[PDB]
């Protein structure tokens, strides 16, 4: 029934987060398909001004079919709206809601032997604020916006004066959306921290807490510091747009660069809020399927804490070309390099955890190993970008896009997939079919590499970010990238098939622990699914 | 003039170098590429080896260790060594890049939605640069027979569409060109891959970059900070010519 939505139980809320995150993921992924349809070839074939003169619905379907260049007036604003929609949905309404709100709410309490979250109704509220925020973001796409069209074509980070001068009220809706999102994450963090601190089961000591619970804990702290700052940043945009302030407008004494400092002060932490829960999931998964315990438990906790705190003093590496002094450029370069040490080290610990084990190549372990390959490919590419001298060339090119899709987008996505296959049995009492999980993995892994690796070539050749159209010479690797993205999309549709199949007619789960003895955390001592009231 | 600073079909490398700064970027990136390829190969081979060597079929009883002090020391120090080695080469290059020298030539560049304004204060010259194919030249940002005709007439071909502008920033070869970059409305970013330069054009701020072109030719850049509906359509063209042809160009603008 409706009930579901009124539940206050950490298991029910985690499930709600996972499903909603998955549907929004579907929408944002669909946006990327459309993006890749347009980037597949030079010249604009899909995003034609001519489609505006039709209705919303007829205009939609016309824009999914290619036109001859001679019949297609390039509509740059639609490109910029899609890109912004894609990025905003992913960064606020997809991966954190699924990792933190989803697996966080479900499994952190079970990991620490807590009966429920400290503030159950507050947890129900956080979900509703996420949904309200999602609604406003989606709504902004249909609201009067820039250049006398719908939607905001301003990029996920909302730089002024572009963001502050975008026509209509679409941008205001998007700001509200982000407020509601931050609120959602703030409540969630309060709840995670309080629970972690006050409600550990008798015997459960900080040094005996499972890594996933740790990763959620550290993530919750970064949220408490980072999200209020973002809320400042975006209120300042709201006041410049509606209430005559001039924080970012030079004619009133403003500096647009001020916004960047404040936004990126959130913006970096944000990328660690995304992967930390994935770090948690990868640790449990590798331990389980290597049938070994976690290598260097304590150094992992410290690495996670170090990264969490150092991620607050690196922001301006997103600003090497915004007009920072040589001294600032140099400091931030070195801070960024220091944080690269405990980050890259963790690859070694996971390999060490496999080393000497008894390795079983089941689907969750595939995702975990993929995570290790992709995280590395993304990370080394961050090394390059950290050198401001070389960032001069790469900044605002497809090389940066390749970097973050490897390290951040796919890292989170492979983490999410590892978790789902690892725990669907536990959460539902039904098991996924092994061959399909493996097939999903190979399609997704081949597809994601075809999509993003060639974007490195595009960056090197100088292809800028946020372009609806590009010079002829960028054609080849854009074409390969788009084929990879279509294959990835097929892998995901197939995955939705696999999930539908699993939940409606998957093999019945019989055991508390359907893996093995080395899946040794508390959820495996409970039934599948766990009882309504646990512990 | 040869078209040098542009992308090439199927390219996987940098655009040709035309400045000493570009060359340093190519060198520092190639150096780090070797390192990061080694780290990637290393990590990949370890993963593949461990999965083969320690597969459940091949190794039936799992080890139980969770420590190895010497290895954890070595595997922390080595990454720290690698980064310091990089910085040791990186910082001088950055210093060479951001320390603005004395100008032989001074151009002041202003970004607008959606075109570039150039000004040579020492010569009292100024003009605007629009993409061939934009509304300004009668187009609407797409290829057509008209746009191709206009590209030929201007010394280009249909392959330079989206890169070619109606007017170019002309500069002399082997001279220190200092460019002052600002924005008039929103943020833009002025860049020429071949010179190894990029500076955001920020309203209320005047920022400086420098280059010295080492050979004559044509070099393109594209606006590199999302700036509205025609971000994809406000490129940069720089013609590097001899000292004589530069003067000739100067005199052609002189009002008598
Ligand atoms: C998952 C989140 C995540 C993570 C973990 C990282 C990791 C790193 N990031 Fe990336 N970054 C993003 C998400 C992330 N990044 C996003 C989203 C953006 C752009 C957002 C936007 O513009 O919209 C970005 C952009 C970005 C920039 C600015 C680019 C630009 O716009 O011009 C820079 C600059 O220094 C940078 C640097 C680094 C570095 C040095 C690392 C390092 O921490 C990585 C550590 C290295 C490895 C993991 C390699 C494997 C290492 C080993 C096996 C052993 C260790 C060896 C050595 C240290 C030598 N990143
Ligand atoms: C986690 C964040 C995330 C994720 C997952 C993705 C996924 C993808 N991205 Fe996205 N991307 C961003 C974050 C992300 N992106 C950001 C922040 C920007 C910048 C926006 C801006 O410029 O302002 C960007 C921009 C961006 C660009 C550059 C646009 C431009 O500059 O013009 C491109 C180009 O192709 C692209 C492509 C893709 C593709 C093909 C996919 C995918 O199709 C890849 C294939 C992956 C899948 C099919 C799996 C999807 C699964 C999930 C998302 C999990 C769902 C949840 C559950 C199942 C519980 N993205
Ligand atoms: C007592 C009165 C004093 C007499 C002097 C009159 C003052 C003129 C107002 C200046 O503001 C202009 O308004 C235009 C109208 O919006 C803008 O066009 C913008 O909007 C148009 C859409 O209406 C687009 O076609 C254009 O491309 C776009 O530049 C234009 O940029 C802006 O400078
Ligand atoms: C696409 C998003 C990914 C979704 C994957 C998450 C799967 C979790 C579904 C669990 O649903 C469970 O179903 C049980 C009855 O079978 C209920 O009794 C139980 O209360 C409920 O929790
Ligand atoms: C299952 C994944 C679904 C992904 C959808 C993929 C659809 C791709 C359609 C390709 O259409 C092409 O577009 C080109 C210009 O772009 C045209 O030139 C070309 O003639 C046309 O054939
Ligand atoms: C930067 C590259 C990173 C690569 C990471 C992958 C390599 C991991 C190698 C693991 O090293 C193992 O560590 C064990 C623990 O230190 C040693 O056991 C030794 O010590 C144990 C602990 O008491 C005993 O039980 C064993 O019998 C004894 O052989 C064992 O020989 C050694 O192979
Ligand atoms: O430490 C810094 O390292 C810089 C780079 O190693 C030095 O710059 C020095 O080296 C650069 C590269 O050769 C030159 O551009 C500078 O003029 C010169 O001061 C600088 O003095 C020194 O404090
Ligand atoms: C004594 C008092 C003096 C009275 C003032 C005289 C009025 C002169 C009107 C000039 O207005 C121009 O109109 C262009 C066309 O409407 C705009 O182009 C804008 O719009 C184009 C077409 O949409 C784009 O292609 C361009 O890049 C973009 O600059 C341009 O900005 C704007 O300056
Ligand atoms: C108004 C055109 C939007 C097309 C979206 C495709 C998914
Ligand atoms: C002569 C026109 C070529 C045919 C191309 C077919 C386009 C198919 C696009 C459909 C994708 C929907 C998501
Ligand atoms: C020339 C290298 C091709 C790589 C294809 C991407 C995987
Ligand atoms: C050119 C047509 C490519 C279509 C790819 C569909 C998968
Ligand atoms: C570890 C991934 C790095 C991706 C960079 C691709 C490098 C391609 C260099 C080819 C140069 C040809 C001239
Ligand atoms: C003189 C080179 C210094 C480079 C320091 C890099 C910091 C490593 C961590
Ligand atoms: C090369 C011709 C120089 C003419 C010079 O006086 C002008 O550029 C300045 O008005
Ligand atoms: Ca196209
Ligand atoms: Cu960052
Ligand atoms: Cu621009
Ligand atoms: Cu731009
Ligand atoms: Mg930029």
């Amino acid at each position: 029934f409706t009930r579901w939505f009124m539940s206050t139980n950490h298991k029910d809320i985690g499930v709600l987060y996972l499903f909603t995150g998955g549907l929004v993921g579907l929408i944002s992924v669909a946006f990327t398909v459309y993006m890749r349809m347009e980037l597949m070839a030079p010249g604009v074939q899909f995003m034609c001004a001519e489609h505006l003169e039709s209705g919303l619905v007829k205009g939609f379907f016309q824009s999914l079919w290619p036109s001859a260049v001679e019949n297609c007036t390039p509509n740059g604003h639609l490109w910029n709206v899609m890109i912004t929609g894609h990025g905003i949905l992913m960064m606020f309404f997809v991966v954190i809601p699924a990792l933190f709100g989803g697996f966080g709410n479900y499994f952190m309490p079970l990991h620490i032997g807590a009966p429920d979250m400290a503030f159950p109704r507050m947890n129900n509220l956080s979900y509703w604020l996420y949904v309200a925020g999602t609604s406003l973001a989606v709504a902004s796409l249909f609201a009067p916006g820039g250049n006398g069209q719908l939607g905001s074509g301003i990029g996920w980070v909302l730089y002024p004066p572009l963001s502050t001068s975008e026509s209509g009220y679409s941008t205001d809706l998007a700001i509200f959306a982000v407020h509601l999102s931050g609120a959602s994450s703030i409540l969630g963090a309060i709840n995670m921290i309080t629970t972690f601190l006050n409600m550990r089961a008798p015997g459960m000591t900080m040094h005996k807490v499972p890594l996933f619970a740790w990763s959620i804990f550290v993530t919750a702290w970064l949220i408490l510091l980072a999200l209020p700052v973002l809320a400042g940043a975006i209120t300042m945009l709201l006041t410049d747009r509606n209430f005559g302030t001039t924080f970012f407008q030079p004619s009133g004494g403003g500096d647009p660069v001020l916004y960047q400092h404040i936004l990126w002060f959130f913006g970096h932490p944000e990328v660690y809020i995304i992967v930390l829960p994935a770090f948690g999931i990868v640790s449990h998964v590798i331990a389980t399927f290597a049938k070994k315990p976690i290598f260097g438990y304590l150094p992992m906790v410290y690495a996670m804490v170090a990264i969490g705190v150092l991620g607050f003093v690196v922001w301006a590496h997103h600003m090497y070309t915004a007009g920072l002094s040589l001294t600032q450029q140099s400091y931030f370069m070195m801070a960024t390099m220091v944080i690269a040490v405990p980050t890259g080290i963790m690859i070694f610990s996971w390999i060490a955890t496999m080393w000497g084990g008894s390795i079983e190549l089941k689907t969750p372990m595939l995702w975990a190993l993929g995570f290790l390959f992709l995280f590395t490919v993304g990370g080394v590419t961050g090394i390059v970008l950290s050198q401001a001298s070389v960032d001069r060339y790469y900044h605002d090119t497809y090389y940066v896009v390749a970097h973050f899709h490897y390290v951040m987008s796919l890292g989170a996505v492979f983490g999410i997939f590892a978790g789902i296959y690892f725990w669907i049995g536990k959460m539902s009492g039904r098991q996924y079919p092994e061959w399909a999980g493996k097939l999903h993995f190979w399609m997704m892994f081949v597809g994601a590499n075809l999509t993003f690796f060639p974007q490195h070539f595009l960056g090197r050749q100088g292809m800028p970010r946020r372009y609806i159209d590009y010079p002829e010479a960028f054609a080849t690797w854009n074409f390969v990238s788009s084929l990879g993205a279509f294959l990835s999309f097929a892998s995901f549709l197939f995955f939705l098939g696999v999930i539908f199949y699993t939940l409606t007619r998957g093999a019945r789960v019989t055991a508390n622990n359907y893996w093995n003895e080395h899946a040794d955390t508390l959820e495996w001592t409970l039934t599948s699914p766990p009882p309504e009231h646990t512990f | 003039l040869e078209i040098i600073g542009r992308p090439q079909p199927g390219g996987t490398g940098f655009q040709p170098s035309a400045s000493p700064v570009a060359t340093q970027i190519h060198w520092l990136d190639g150096f780090i590429l070797v390192i990061i390829a080694a780290i990637t190969i290393f990590v990949t081979l370890l993963i593949l080896y461990a999965v083969w060597r320690f597969h459940e079929k091949r190794n039936k009883v799992p080890a139980r260790f969770t420590h190895n002090s010497p290895l954890e020391i070595a595997w922390t120090i080595v990454p720290i060594v690698i980064l310091v080695a990089i910085g040791a080469f990186s910082l001088p290059v950055l210093f060479n890049q951001q320390e603005i020298p004395e100008a032989d030539v001074t151009v002041k560049v202003t970004g607008y939605q959606w075109y570039w304004g150039y000004e040579y204060p020492d010569e009292e010259i100024s003009f605007e640069s629009y993409m061939i194919g934009s509304p300004a030249t009668g187009g609407d940002n797409r290829m057509s027979p008209e746009v191709e005709q206009q590209l030929i007439e201007a010394g280009y071909s249909r392959d330079e569409f989206l890169l070619a502008t109606d007017t170019a920033m002309v500069v002399p070869v082997n001279k220190t060109v200092v460019v002052q970059v600002t924005g008039a409305d929103v943020i833009h970013s002025w860049t020429v891959p071949a010179f190894g330069v990029k500076q955001d054009a920020v309203p209320g701020r005047l920022a400086q970059l420098w280059f010295r072109a080492e050979r004559e030719g044509i070099f393109f850049g594209q606006c590199s900070e999302l700036c509205g509906i025609s971000h994809a359509y406000m490129p940069i063209t720089v013609k590097v010519v001899s000292e004589e042809a530069y003067a000739a160009w100067l005199e052609q603008h002189h009002h008598h």
